[PDB]
């Protein structure tokens, strides 16, 4: 009859028939996951291929009922999901280009080989390789041969390619009626149509902005910390008043700075809070670790794992003679099947990382009563974030004191939670101007604020701006640097991480309110309060049913995100980085002082 | 996969008790003759249930039986089993035989 009644009726078809389809699809790509093989990587495609015509059929049904005449919230969202072009909107040979560049992309960044000129008998691969290098070594000039040497060869390769993307992206952005692509990425924030609770597309900028002006002197300290002890590691490349050289971060990238812990630690000579000697003296099994992640889950008052999850997971490397994805995923592959994927080793990283993705698990379950297409985080970041949640809980001396993997008489002084804490920031703190400044540069690539033979100039002013980072030699227009990166070269949004930091700490200020802890931020643990799980799981049952904002709403009481969090957390380390930061210069020169 | 399990998955009114529809006939949800054919608006209303031994205990196949008892002005024939005492003799005891 109504228009209503039919797109309700047409939403329980789409889903009824996409749910099987999504599970063949699921079940595909995890036995091209654990099992990688010619007829596994042939059904995959085949199964990627059925679900993409079938999602284009239903759209092109889809699109006939008009939204305006649909007033319950949960449909209208679904019909907004489905109504998307993609990229139908554009030219089918234009389509076929941009699904052609994607790929090949794909192709150069996963089989890029680099080595040094007059030695070409044997190549290294960069994930295999270059990346224990770039994290591990001590030498100026190998770093920078290193760095140079492939972003000659990736940008080189990748710059026509990035040329060519841009202007596609952008004419399909501007064929969906967005005004480019970074507005079709803004985008998964908007909500319309809640009163009080709508968020634009254009506010988000300025919210990020909001938020980095805070971030700035807690960056400034840490910056000019990093700066002194590279100085001291590095006596006569880096200056008092210029900016760090580019290939001296510990990453590839820049990406993160956790691998500067080693040379910039305050406190050397006290000990460590490494927990990996005993479960090797107690042979904690990968099994072990996941039972103990999920003895934290049933002590916060959340569901168990599913019979499902330990018969059908491989938490093991399997052998030499099947190979397997060694990234730790966790897969929802639909009709309550929730596996992971991970090679565990018995480290800490592992540990965390298992709790991270059995938070993944967490949250694909929670919205299971949910339909089909709104079975989603209600952005990206919430999802990530209640993973990093976990992974904050779990990494403090008080769960592991609490599961016995730490020692009762261990001395939790001053200078531990210190050291701790600037790891931490090194981790979290040091992505988000880099992560600000490559949105900010990709948004204002697509919006043409920036002509094609000025990315460059603007770029490495930006970061010199913003990051504090000075290119080592200028760079023409010949070079491609972001797109040396796997998310943006194979066109993945990068806000998420920006977003998931600070959802991090406000979540974590949530459930510590909520839990009635009553010490530092970053020495509460989330365990033994049914409160707090509780408050978790009325968010984490929800998915995309409603919006975000109605979301962090329901668990920090806020309407918008929030930069306060972050400064609470990392506040004994801030008046810490204040009181070293005496005799240096807090801030840097955009100028080429140091090196250029 | 096992798709041999069908279910209605549209229907115009609910169904009376005790009643059992296996009409094939296309769902019409729109004001458009469906005309026999499945296109637009227009849907079959038995769908396939998806049966992998993988699922969750939520999607897993359970079987059911309903069994229904009702009285009936007629003389009651299905009766449970009557558990019976062992027969003592020659002893002044309470006996029912056959009620
Ligand atoms: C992986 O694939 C190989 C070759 O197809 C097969 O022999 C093996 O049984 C597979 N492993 C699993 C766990 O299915
Ligand atoms: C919106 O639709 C869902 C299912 O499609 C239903 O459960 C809910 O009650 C509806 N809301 C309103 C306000 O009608
Ligand atoms: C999808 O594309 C078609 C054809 O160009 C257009 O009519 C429709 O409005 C588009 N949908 C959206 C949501 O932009
Ligand atoms: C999860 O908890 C329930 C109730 O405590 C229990 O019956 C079930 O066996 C548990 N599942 C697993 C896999 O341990
Ligand atoms: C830790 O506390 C002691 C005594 O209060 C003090 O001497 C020391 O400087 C403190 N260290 C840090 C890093 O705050
Ligand atoms: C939380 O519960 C676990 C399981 O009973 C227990 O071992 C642990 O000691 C509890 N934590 C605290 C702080 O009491």
């Amino acid at each position: 009859s109504t228009i209503e009644e039919q797109a309700k009726t047409f939403l329980d078809k789409f889903n009824h028939e996409a749910e099987d389809l999504f599970y063949q699809s699921s079940l595909a790509s995890w036995n091209y996951n654990t099992n990688i093989t010619e007829e596994n990587v042939q059904n995959m495609n085949n199964a990627g291929d059925k679900w993409s015509a079938f999602l284009k059929e239903q759209s092109t049904l889809a699109q006939m009922y008009p939204l305006q005449e649909i007033q319950n919230l949960t449909v209208k969202l679904q019909l907004q999901a489905l109504q998307q072009n993609g990229s139908s909107v554009l030219s089918e040979d234009k389509s076929k280009r941009l699904n052609t560049i994607l790929n090949t992309m794909s192709t150069i960044y996963s089989t890029g080989k680099v080595c040094n000129p007059d030695n070409p008998q044997e190549c290294l691969l960069l994930e295999p390789g270059l990346n224990e290098i770039m994290a591990n070594s001590l030498d100026y000039n190998e770093r920078l041969w290193a760095w140079e040497s492939w972003r000659s060869e990736v940008g080189k390769q990748l710059r026509p390619l990035y040329e060519e993307y841009v202007v596609l992206k952008n004419e399909m952005a501007r064929a969906n009626h967005y005004e480019d692509y970074g507005d079709y990425w803004r985008g998964d924030y908007e909500v319309n149509g809640v009163d009080g609770y709508d968020y634009s597309r254009g506010q988000l900028i300025e919210d990020v902005e909001h938020t980095f002006e805070e971030i700035k002197p807690l960056y400034e300290h840490l910056h000019a910390y990093v700066r002194a002890k590279l100085m001291n590691a590095y006596p006569s490349y880096i200056s008092p008043i210029g900016c760090l050289p580019a290939h001296l971060l510990g990453d590839m990238w820049g990406r993160f700075w956790t691998n500067l812990y080693s040379l910039t630690v305050p406190f050397g000579q006290k000990p460590n809070i490494d927990v990996t000697d005993a479960m090797v003296d107690q042979a904690w099994d990968a099994q072990r670790i996941f039972k103990e992640a999920e003895k934290f889950f049933v002590s916060v008052g959340l569901p168990n794992m599913t019979q499902g999850f330990w018969e059908n997971s491989m938490l093991t490397d399997p052998g030499n003679v099947q190979k397997a994805v060694c990234h730790p995923t966790a897969w929802d592959l639909g009709k309550g099947d929730f596996r992971i994927l991970m090679c565990t080793k018995v480290t800490m990283d592992d540990f965390l990382t298992a709790h991270h993705e059995m938070g993944h698990i967490q949250y694909d379950m929670a919205y299971a009563a949910q339909p089909f297409l709104l079975r989603n985080g209600a952005n990206e970041g919430f999802h990530e974030a209640v993973g990093e949640i976990m992974s904050l809980s779990a990494a403090t001396p008080k769960h592991l004191k609490s599961i016995g993997l730490l020692s009762p008489d261990f001395q939790e002084d001053n200078e531990t939670e210190i050291n701790f804490l600037l790891k931490q920031a090194l981790t979290i703190v040091g992505t988000l101007p880099f992560t600000y400044m490559l949105e900010k540069w990709r948004w204002m690539v697509f919006k043409g604020e920036i002509p094609k033979d000025q990315w460059m100039k603007k770029w490495w002013e930006m970061k010199r701006e913003i990051v504090g980072v000075v290119e080592p030699v200028p760079h023409d227009e010949t070079y491609c640097d972001p797109a040396s990166l796997f998310h943006v070269s194979n066109d993945y949004s990068f806000i998420r991480y920006y977003t998931r930091t600070l959802y991090q700490f406000q979540f974590q200020e949530a459930l510590c309110q909520a839990a009635k802890h009553e010490g530092p931020l970053h020495k509460c643990d989330i365990s033994n309060s049914t409160e707090a799980g509780q408050k978790l799981f009325n968010m984490l049952r929800l998915g995309k049913s409603e919006p975000w904002t109605l979301a962090l709403e329901n668990v920090v009481g806020a309407k918008n995100m929030n930069v306060r969090p972050l400064l609470n957390y990392f506040e004994p380390l801030f008046t810490w980085l204040k009181d070293q930061n005496k005799n240096s210069f807090v801030g840097w020169s955009t100028d080429w002082s140091p090196y250029a | 996969g096992n798709y041999n399990y069908r279910y209605r998955l549209f229907r115009k009114s609910n169904l009376k008790p005790f009643e059992r529809d296996i009409s094939t006939e296309i769902y019409q949800a729109g004001s458009t003759p469906c005309n026999g054919v499945e296109g637009f608006n227009c849907y079959f209303p038995l769908q396939s249930y998806g049966f992998q031994p993988t699922n969750g205990v939520g999607y897993q196949p359970y079987r059911v039986v309903v069994l229904s008892f009702e009285l009936l002005h007629a003389p009651a024939t299905v009766c449970g089993p009557k558990k019976s005492t062992n027969l003592v003799k020659n002893k002044c005891v309470n006996f029912n035989f056959n009620g």
